[PDB]
């Protein structure tokens, strides 16, 4: 319920990343992953980023992966590999859902998880932080200081972007 | 295990392309509806 | 590749290394590394063979792999002390985490797996780039971050990295395996020293650097790739044969030549840190880097390899390479030993 | 850095977001601004080795200021007894708990 | 001169599109410099009042601050409404 | 520490395990990338948004704009090996052995 | 380690004022400059004192000098503010650009009836100087002692004893 | 509340929109019904092979494109700033790279695509 | 009563995509001199009716090489997101106040792509198969064209708030500021939405169907009616950005009078160039945009980031 | 034209938001009385609940430090309802 709202999020977020991991068909596993990057979406929403969570939905969802379909659709392996082809996805699909219900459970109940690190299970509502904004969005006004501050960074990754151009198109070019 | 060949080009295998023989028409309506065109592409350009 | 395009990509690469060494902000850092790999690949593409290829995927999957492991190292940091400034960081699960991020980098501990593969595929020209100046940008990070550094976790990765290098290394025709795997077994020299006093890491670098520009250079100008096409070279310039052999035996280590000095400054360190088995057994392992370099010294000038009628065209020619900073770099990579003292300059 | 080029030059890239307590826009503060103001004047000039025992109490109330595990464990452990109270009705929660 | 206007004519001919491209990127960077109001532009931006201007402590010899938001003492910005 | 962030550092450890974990589609292992960055990106919004380090709000922009372009050059990979061999398979992308 | 010292609910009983957002949205110009002083005491306390449970006295203080800001135009013209704060309270994002002449009316009053003026703009934003009598505080961090620096190099450099000293080299 | 209530709406709307579009006209298909459809002949086998570099190449220079055009969403917020005279450089400096980008990819070949 | 608002909103919007078949019909007959549906009902009103449930007592036939669960989902995606992309329009008081509406509007009409490329792929034929790469070809190319216009023409709106949009048109419409961007958007909004010339995509004469090729009866409206769906909101989304109205708070009526009759107009402007101009070619359809289109877009761009600042009129950002 | 009423509306947001400077003082002493009235409520609640803990002292500060700490929402809301938790946390979050 509401109540732990986050939880869910978190969770189909979980189950959408071993969706791919558990290297399923490339479209099949590019539609596990657009799920966890739906889901993971709403978490940065619940969390008053949204201008970072609508951009993960814009270059990233329909973004990256759309041009991933087209190597999808160009590598095209004789068979579709869908979860029904193998037997070894299914088992690593079937595993992926099991630790991850098995310390939720371990954390519903103690909530003292030590996996590597100690962590909470509480409700995900409690970190959050108390105090207004006033009229400035924080999350807008810290984006919009890329042009302020972030001079340094705005000439790197442009420069980085302008490379990017230049080596794709040579390593494309097959001499 | 062979040693690398000496100017490191590695012999080409068979051809990984081909030319797409497109059975067009005769139910397309561009066919005029008889038409049985079938032509050689490499993608778009034929 | 356009020459402009060719010294643009260079550039780059150059800048991203030097960008990762004046960042004080951790994300910076990283985009040094990941600007640097994003030009990278282009330049083992410029002879375009499907051995390189191969090359430049595999290059590229483990450097790719390691600098996103290394992003989490830095969100670890950022999440238990809210820290970008590169410095003693604050988790022994972020400092675990990057140090194995950061040797995939320089391929030391079973990482090293890709190191080999990929200098075999790429031309002699990109061999020398890759294992001469895409090794300052890791070490770096491990310089400055050397005080929060797990003694044990980092030893280790030194161990295998000259036990591995070293040994697999008797067991290599061609030339470009063998400097790869010296380069791995090199890699361990300086990283052991690393946690202790980060000075003569440096001077390691430096000195380490001097043979794999003298040798990769000297190589080039011998056009030969495998031990037997570098055998013939004594009938054409027996005379290059006869510095590469020096070279061949400094950077095996052998006193009073150049390459004596790093490790000699090695087991002095260590040995004042109480750590006398550690230097002990890396030093009788440099050995096994001795053994393959005394086979190739064996094929290419101690002894003389039979050649073949078509050599005859060679000797009416001349190269027409200018081998820009070969004289100076033998010179300087054979004999400094006398010459020690001034380490502390790097101080 | 390896080679401190910007305190040489003088010309600040990156650590005017190093840390939270610098500049922001529109001056508008950090969730730990007046902790790790205090924890960063604690570690000036004092260096890593000295500063990591010296300035302990400043960092690990830094530190659970943002990380907010005994905080959230104080919590926690509030709640867990109550649930293990109030099942049994033991106590009831006054008005103002349920408004 | 003679090839300039020429080439500049002729390039007209076959390509409209990236000249007039050309030139309004051409406009949209000089101009900037050369605008008299970007000085306005910063000054109005610097206006608006996002956070409160937290009173200062008064203990006497500052005259420029008001102690009254009335007062004809402070910053005061007659130009903008009529700007 | 919250219950959520075990949700993506596990994300990203399993994500990890499928980028290592290989088969016969490095296709898929680039999935198992770009998802890897996912977790980077989301995880690293969650800290910088609860703590308010406003400037910090710069990184996970940074983060996606570089990440995108390892994809640039990971995909670019994927059409040349798919050239010299026609597919994206990873046990016949071994020619380099010796 | 310590007690998180909290008031007693009994000085929180203070007198709130009980009116709508656009209430105060709709006089907030002719209340701002009015109530300024007490206002600039209280908030002044909040960014000096830094801690809330020192500005108790003054958070109540405000919150009076509110009402008998708010009952004077009860004995005078209330009736132009009922229908100001109510055509202000239509707008969305009470903005004060489609309700002006109710505005006209309501400032038309205070102008005589209590003899107010309407704020010009940035008036309002104007940094005041606030006179008061309580200290300021000492460290409104409570920070502790500072640990001491080491001590500085000092000394004219001398020449390296007997050279490097590393080992066989003399110099 | 109503955020995903509103998606969720949606989604039931079209599921069911095509529930009583699959179930009820009762389904009667047959093999040759269900064979792939090519211009009226048999088709020979297909729809698995790469298709050459020019869907690949434009698909990663509009990549890189939409990457940068990423960078520049926050410019209504930015042009709020208080130093407009390094915000405008700035965002200068991204429009003419993102030209500069178009600028080599137009010149050598690029988008005139293989063929 | 929130929920008998939102079935307020999705479901006239079914019935008016229904009625979008008829008008289209008989105003593409009414160029081509003919007369359109009429016989069908006064004016053929009720033809929609007729067409909608014809099809759906049709057999949803799922061809031999295709997956069942990839089939069906596609039009689950692309009849969803047309019916999403309506929550925050402006319409009187917006539904969704989202303070990025016009974000949430790119994202989501970029996240439609992904029925095209599902949809090709799950038919399982060359024949679709090329016709849906090309298709999210000319998609995906035209977009940044589109986030491109919308800085430029947001800039001096405010922000990404749409209900903002009016406030700015509140005295000229906001077409005479940008009109090289106006028509700018409009291309880019037909290449979208895939009509003629932009209709390579489906290509009825050379393409038969284009991705629906094969897609018959049940779900094959679900692609008509998201494609149609589309048209009016792309028309709509035109007519609040561009062709802006007045909102007085005492009577949304008017302004919804104003909309709603402009955005008619915008979409009757768009049939009207499909029965007027012949269809483009895919390579044209790259260049055009690749090569006429992206640098009058980043140019525009410029002129329209600086403006602001060389006349001192930036917009405020609530 | 578009420049005349962009600056209107600049004078139109500056006069906005010289309302809520003048509002901030009545909200500030209204939040401040309101949070750490609620923190009593609070620190109440923890002395009746916890007498028969083996240790728990009440009023521990978590920080070892004097200074004020602004209140983490969880000790804040953390015994309330669950409206009061949804409506605080995310209600403006959701707020379509
Ligand atoms: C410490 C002590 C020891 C180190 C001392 C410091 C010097 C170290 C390097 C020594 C020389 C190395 C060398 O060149 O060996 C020959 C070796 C092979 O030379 P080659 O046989 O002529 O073939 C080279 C190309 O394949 C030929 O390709 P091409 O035919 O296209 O010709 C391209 C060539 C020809 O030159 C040009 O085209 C000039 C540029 C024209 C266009 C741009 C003009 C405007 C910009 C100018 C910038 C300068 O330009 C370049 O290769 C570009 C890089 C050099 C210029 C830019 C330098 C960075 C800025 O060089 C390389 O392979 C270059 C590798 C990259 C540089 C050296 C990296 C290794 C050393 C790293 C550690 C350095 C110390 C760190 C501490
Ligand atoms: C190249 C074109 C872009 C860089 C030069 C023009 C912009 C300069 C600038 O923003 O400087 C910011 C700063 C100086 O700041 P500044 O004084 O221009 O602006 C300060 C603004 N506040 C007060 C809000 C912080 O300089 C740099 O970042 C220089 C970075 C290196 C530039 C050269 C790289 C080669
Ligand atoms: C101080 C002033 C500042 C601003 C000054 C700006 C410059 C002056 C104004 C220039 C014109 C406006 C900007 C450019 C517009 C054209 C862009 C372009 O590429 O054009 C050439 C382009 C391409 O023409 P082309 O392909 O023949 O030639 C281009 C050049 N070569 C050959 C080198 C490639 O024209 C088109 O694309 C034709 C239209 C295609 C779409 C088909 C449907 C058209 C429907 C038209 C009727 C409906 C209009 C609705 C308008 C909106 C209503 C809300
Ligand atoms: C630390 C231990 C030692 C380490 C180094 C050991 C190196 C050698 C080890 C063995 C190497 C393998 C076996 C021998 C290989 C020989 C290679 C070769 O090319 O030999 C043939 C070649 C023919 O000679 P050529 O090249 O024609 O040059 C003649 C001089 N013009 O010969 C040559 O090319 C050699 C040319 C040598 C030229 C020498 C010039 C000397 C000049 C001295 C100047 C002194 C000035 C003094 C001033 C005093 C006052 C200040
Ligand atoms: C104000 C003062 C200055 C006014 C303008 C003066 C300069 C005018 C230059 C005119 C264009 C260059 C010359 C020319 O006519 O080039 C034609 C040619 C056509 O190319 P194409 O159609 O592909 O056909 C040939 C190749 N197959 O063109 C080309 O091949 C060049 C392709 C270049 C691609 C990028 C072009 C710019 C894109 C927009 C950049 C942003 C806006 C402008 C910014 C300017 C900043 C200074």
């Amino acid at each position: 319920m509401t109540m732990y709202i986050a939880f869910i999020l978190s969770t189909i977020f979980v189950i959408g990343f071993v969706g791919f991991s558990s290297k399923p068909s490339p479209i099949y596993g590019g539609l596990g992953l657009i799920v966890s990057g739906g889901v993971g979406c709403g978490i940065v929403l619940n969390f008053g980023g949204s201008f970072l969570g609508l951009m993960v939905f814009l270059i990233y969802l329909g973004g990256m992966l759309v041009v991933f379909g087209y190597t999808t659709a160009m590598a095209t392996e004789m068979y579709p590999e869908v979860w029904v082809s193998n037997k070894t996805v299914f088992g690593a699909f079937v595993s992926g859902l099991m630790m991850e219900f098995c310390m939720v459970y371990y954390a519903l109940k103690e909530e003292e998880v030590e996996i590597i690190f100690k962590f909470n299970g509480l409700g995900d509502w409690v970190i959050y932080d108390t105090g207004d904004s006033g009229f400035f969005s924080e999350e807008a006004m810290g984006i919009a200081a890329l042009y302020s501050y972030g001079t340094w960074l705005v000439i790197v990754t442009g420069w980085s972007l302008l490379i990017g151009v230049v080596v794709i198109m040579e390593i494309t070019r097959g001499n | 295990w062979k040693p690398p060949p000496w100017n490191d080009v590695d012999p080409p295998k068979d051809t990984l392309v081909s030319n797409l023989t497109l059975n067009f028409g005769p139910q397309h309506p561009a066919a005029h509806g008889v038409l049985r065109l079938v032509m050689e592409l490499s993608g778009e350009m034929v | 590749m356009n020459p402009i395009i060719y010294t643009t990509l260079i550039m780059t690469v150059m800048s991203g290394t030097m960008l990762v060494m004046i960042s004080s902000h951790w994300l910076l850092i990283w985009i040094g590394f990941e600007m640097n790999l994003l030009a990278m690949i282009p330049v083992l593409m410029k002879n375009f063979n499907p051995r390189a290829t191969e090359a430049a995927t595999k290059y590229f999957l483990t450097q790719a792999t390691a600098s996103m492991m290394l992003m989490m190292a830095i969100i670890i940091n950022l999440l238990y002390s809210g820290q970008w400034t590169i410095t003693k960081m604050f988790n022994p699960v972020a400092m675990t985490m990057m140090t194995m991020a950061l040797a995939m980098k320089l391929g030391l501990s079973p990482f090293h797996f890709w190191v080999p593969e990929v200098t075999q595929g790429i031309s002699l020209q990109a061999g020398l780039l890759l294992l001469t100046w895409q090794k300052l940008a890791p070490l770096s990070v491990l310089c400055q971050i050397s005080q929060s550094i797990n003694p044990n976790l980092m030893l280790t990765m030194a161990m295998l990295s000259i036990l591995i290098g070293g040994w697999g290394g008797l067991n290599q025709t061609q030339l470009r395996k063998i400097m790869a795997y010296s380069s791995i077994a090199h890699m361990g020299w300086m990283t052991a020293v690393l946690p202790y006093n980060t000075t003569m890491t440096i001077l390691n670098l430096l000195i380490y650097i001097t043979m794999t520009l003298a040798m990769f250079m000297l190589l080039i100008h011998s056009s030969a790739t495998t031990t037997l096409s570098l055998s013939h070279t004594w009938n054409k310039m027996p005379v290059i044969t006869s510095l590469m052999m020096v070279t061949l035996l400094s950077m095996g280590g052998l006193p009073p030549l150049s390459g004596f000095m790093p490790k000699w400054m090695i087991i002095q360190e260590m040995t004042k840190n109480e750590s006398i088995i550690m230097p002990t057994l890396m030093a009788m392992t440099a050995l096994l880097n001795l053994y393959f370099y005394m086979r190739l010294a064996y094929s290419s000038s101690l002894t003389m390899f039979p050649s073949t009628n078509n050599m005859k065209m060679k000797w009416q020619f001349e190269h027409t390479k200018q081998m820009k900073l070969l004289p100076t770099m033998i010179v300087l990579s054979t004999l400094v030993l006398p010459m020690t003292p001034a380490l502390s300059s790097l101080n | 850095p390896f080679f401190d080029v910007q305190k040489r030059l003088g010309l600040d890239l990156d650590r005017w977001m190093t840390i939270q307590s610098a500049e922001q826009p529109h001056k508008i503060p950090g969730r730990c601004h007046a902790f790790e103001k205090e924890w960063i004047e604690c570690a000036h000039g004092i260096g890593g080795i000295r500063a990591e025992k010296e300035c302990k109490i400043e960092f690990d109330d830094f530190v659970e200021c943002l990380l907010r595990q005994k905080t959230m464990k104080r919590l926690s452990a509030i709640k867990r007894q109550r649930d293990k109270l109030i099942k049994e009705g033991k106590y009831t929660p006054p008005p103002h708990h349920l408004g | 001169a003679g090839r300039i206007a020429s080439f500049l004519k002729n390039a007209w001919a076959k390509e409209p599109v990236l000249v007039a491209s050309f030139a309004i990127g051409g406009l949209a960077i000089i101009l900037p410099s050369l605008s008299p109001y970007t000085n306005y532009a910063i000054r109005i931006n610097r206006a608006t009042p996002y956070n409160y201007p937290v009173p200062l402590r008064d203990d006497g010899n500052m005259p420029d601050v008001p102690s009254h938001p009335q007062d004809p003492q402070g910053p005061s910005l007659e130009w903008l409404k009529n700007l | 520490m919250p219950l959520v962030y075990m949700n993506i550092i596990m994300a990203f450890a399993i994500a990890l395990a499928g980028l290592l974990m290989y088969r016969s589609h490095l296709m898929s292992s680039l999935l198992c990338l770009e998802g890897m960055m996912l977790s980077l990106f989301i995880m690293s919004t969650l800290i910088i948004l609860n703590t308010h380090f406003t400037l910090a709000n710069m990184m996970p922009i940074i983060l996606l704009v570089f990440a995108a372009c390892e994809a640039a050059l990971g995909l670019s990979l994927l059409v040349m090996v798919s050239n010299t061999y026609g597919t994206d398979y990873v046990q016949n992308l071994n020619l380099l052995q010796c | 380690p310590g007690i998180v010292e909290l008031p007693t609910l009994e000085d929180l009983k203070v007198q709130e004022v009980k009116v709508s957002s656009s209430v105060l949205k709709a006089a907030a110009h002719h209340y701002g400059a009015q109530c300024d002083k007490p206002n600039k005491e209280f908030m002044l306390c909040r960014w000096e004192e830094k801690d809330p449970r020192r500005c108790l006295e003054e958070g109540k203080l405000v919150n009076q000098c509110a009402l008998d800001f708010f009952r004077q135009i009860k004995r005078h013209c209330a009736e132009p503010f009922t229908e100001y704060w109510t055509c202000i309270d239509y707008s969305g994002l009470q903005l004060f650009r489609h309700c002006r002449k109710q505005q006209a009316k309501f400032d038309e009053c205070v102008l005589d009836k209590l003899g107010w003026v309407r704020p010009d703009l940035g008036e309002l934003s104007k940094v005041t100087k606030v006179k008061t009598d309580r200290p300021l505080p000492e460290n409104p961090y409570h920070s502790r002692a500072r640990p001491e620096p080491n001590p500085e190099a000092e000394g004219d450099l001398k020449p390296a004893k007997h050279g490097s000293r590393l080992f066989f080299w003399t110099m | 509340m109503n955020i995903m209530l509103t998606l969720l709406t949606n989604v039931t709307l079209a599921s069911l929109l095509v529930l009583i579009a699959f179930w009820l006209p009762q389904l009667n298909a047959y093999s040759e019904k269900t064979s792939p459809y090519e211009c009226g002949f048999d088709p020979m086998g297909s729809a698995r092979l790469p298709f050459s570099m020019k869907f690949f190449l434009v698909a990663i220079t509009f990549l890189l494109f939409d990457l940068e055009i990423a960078l520049l969403l926050p410019l209504p917020w930015a042009s709020q700033t208080n130093n407009l005279k390094t915000m405008l450089t700035m965002a200068l400096f991204l429009l003419i790279l993102l030209a500069a980008s178009l600028a080599y990819e137009w010149t050598q070949k690029g988008l005139e695509w293989a063929e | 009563m929130f929920m008998i608002n939102i079935l307020s909103l999705i479901i006239p919007i079914l019935l008016a995509v229904a009625f979008l078949t008829l008008v289209e019909r008989k105003v593409l007959g009414y160029m081509q001199l003919r007369k359109g549906p009429n016989v069908v009902g006064p004016y053929g009103l009720l033809q929609p009716i007729a067409d909608a449930l014809k099809l759906v007592t049709k057999e949803p036939l799922r061809p031999g090489t295709s997956s069942i669960s990839m089939f069906i989902i596609a039009p689950i995606l692309g009849l969803s997101l047309a019916l999403t992309m309506w929550v925050p329009l402006p319409m009187p008081y917006p539904l969704i106040n989202m303070n990025l509406g016009v974000l949430f509007m790119l994202a989501m009409s970029s996240l439609a792509v992904y029925s095209i490329l599902w949809s090709g792929w799950a038919s399982n034929s060359k024949y679709a198969l090329i016709g849906a790469l090309r298709a999210v070809a000319q998609t995906i190319s035209y977009e940044v064209t589109l986030a491109i216009i919308l800085l430029s023409v947001l800039l001096m709106n405010g922000s990404y708030t749409l209900s903002t949009l009016i406030t700015t048109q509140e005295h000229i419409w906001m077409i005479f500021t940008s009109w090289p961007l106006a028509m700018m958007w409009f291309i880019s909004t037909l290449a979208e939405t895939n009509r003629a010339p932009f209709d390579l995509t489906e290509g009825e004469s050379e393409l038969v169907s284009g991705f629906n090729v094969e897609y018959a009866a049940g779900p094959f409206a679900m692609f008509f009616m998201a494609e149609y769906a589309n048209i009016i909101m792309m028309n709509a989304f035109t007519a609040i950005l561009f062709l802006g109205a007045s909102h007085d708070p005492h009577t949304p009526e008017l302004y919804t009078i104003n909309f709603v009759l402009k955005t008619l107009a915008l979409t009757i402007t768009f049939l009207w160039i499909r029965a007027s101009y012949p269809r483009f070619r895919y390579d044209q359809l790259m260049h055009l945009l690749w090569k006429s289109f992206l640098p009058l877009t980043l140019a525009l761009c410029m002129w329209h980031i600086s403006l602001p600042i060389m006349t001192a009129s930036i917009p405020p950002q609530s | 034209s578009m420049m005349k009423w962009n600056r209107e509306r600049r004078r139109l947001q500056i006069e906005d938001f010289e309302a809520r400077i003048a509002l901030m003082p009545l909200f500030q002493a209204e939040k401040d009385r309101r949070v750490l009235q609620m923190l009593r409520e609070n620190l109440e609640e923890e002395a009746i609940i916890m007498k028969d803990v083996p240790d728990w002292k009440v009023g521990e500060s978590v920080f070892h430090t004097t200074r004020w700490v602004t209140p983490m929402m969880g000790e804040l809301y953390g015994l309330r309802t669950n409206e009061e938790i949804l409506s605080a946390t995310y209600g403006f979050i959701w707020y379509t």
